[PDB]
């Protein structure tokens, strides 16, 4: 047999999910702290979100002639 | 766990009566109610995740989100 | 208003964002709420079918077949 | 209508054969079977270009469809 | 095998809205495509084993589908 | 009497499109 008691009701739950003690028990407060960032360091890497995205096109462009001729 | 259990119980109240009169909880029942919003939120923060790095970033944002919804098909 | 703030950080933390920015506080709620008002309306029928008065533990349960992926 | 029709006929005999050895497939059925998949990866397809965009790309890559699917929730 | 085509996917694929592809695009295609069909067949052979049915029907079919 | 408005044959692969909802 097994054991124990419930608590089966919140831990078929979790299943459901995938939901784990993965770290549960080592949450000191980075979160509170620098989690967030500003409108700055936001419209930043909502920059290099840009330049980035548009060569990808390309050295599949420029690597878009070797494999047609 | 994790999340707050007074303004998680206060919205719920809200809601319930914001289309049906009388009803109640038999409160075994919202015990789940934390445990599956809280899971469902981070089974939704992999996935947001996901994108806001697909997109090459790693602050993540709005659009990431509204965008993987709108795949798993909610909305 | 209506859930707590630096909870959802955790939260987010929990799943492994690794930086937010301010706009996503409100958007979450706002999804919170969406998620919640389905899977209710899913669970309050599962009390009309068995006539039941205030809502059981059990039917939540069922009414949570659904976005289960 | 969008792929001639002689593969998969070809191709899914291939795996029918690979699951109950001796499951024969009948006239119309696998029919259906096309008109499927095409809805589905149409409805991909589309759904693929939003990765791109969302990277503000265009010519997609299986970057957007490896993703598109751990989303869905098909991994993989 | 998988010996189906580029110019099927390429319709496919506008049809789709897509504006542009890239090559890799196709043989991943053929490779997901395959998961579709072993996955769905799979489950459509069942209620064919399980109706005892010899050559596979169609209406089994959207049972498969009705699933995801 | 009428209608009971409708035609199609094998139009069992409208119902297929629409599971998958396209056009």
């Amino acid at each position: 047999d097994e054991g124990e008691p419930q608590e089966e009701m919140s831990k078929h739950i979790r299943e459901i999910f995938g939901y784990d003690r993965k770290k549960y028990k080592d949450e000191s407060d980075y979160a509170l702290r620098y989690m967030e960032s500003s409108w700055k360091e936001q419209q930043k890497e909502e920059a290099k979100s840009l330049r980035l995205g548009m060569q990808e096109d390309l050295e599949e462009m420029r690597r878009e002639e070797e494999e047609m001729q | 766990l994790l999340i707050r259990k007074l303004p998680f119980q206060r919205l719920v109240r809200e809601i319930a009566q914001d289309f049906k009169t009388d009803l109640r909880f038999q409160s075994s029942a919202v015990m789940a109610l934390q445990e599956a919003s809280e899971a469902y939120l981070v089974g939704l923060f992999e996935d947001t995740n996901l994108c806001a790095i697909h997109a090459k970033r790693v602050t993540i944002m709005p659009k990431d989100i509204q965008l993987a919804r709108r795949i798993r098909g909610e909305r | 208003q209506g859930i707590t703030k630096p909870a959802i950080r955790r939260l987010a933390r929990r799943g492994g964002v690794k930086r937010i920015s301010g706009l996503i506080y409100e958007e979450t709620r706002g999804v919170l709420k969406v998620f919640l008002e389905n899977v209710i309306r899913d669970a309050v029928t599962y009390t009309e079918h068995a006539k039941r008065k205030t809502v059981t533990a059990m039917d939540v349960v069922y009414a949570l077949k659904r976005q289960g992926r």
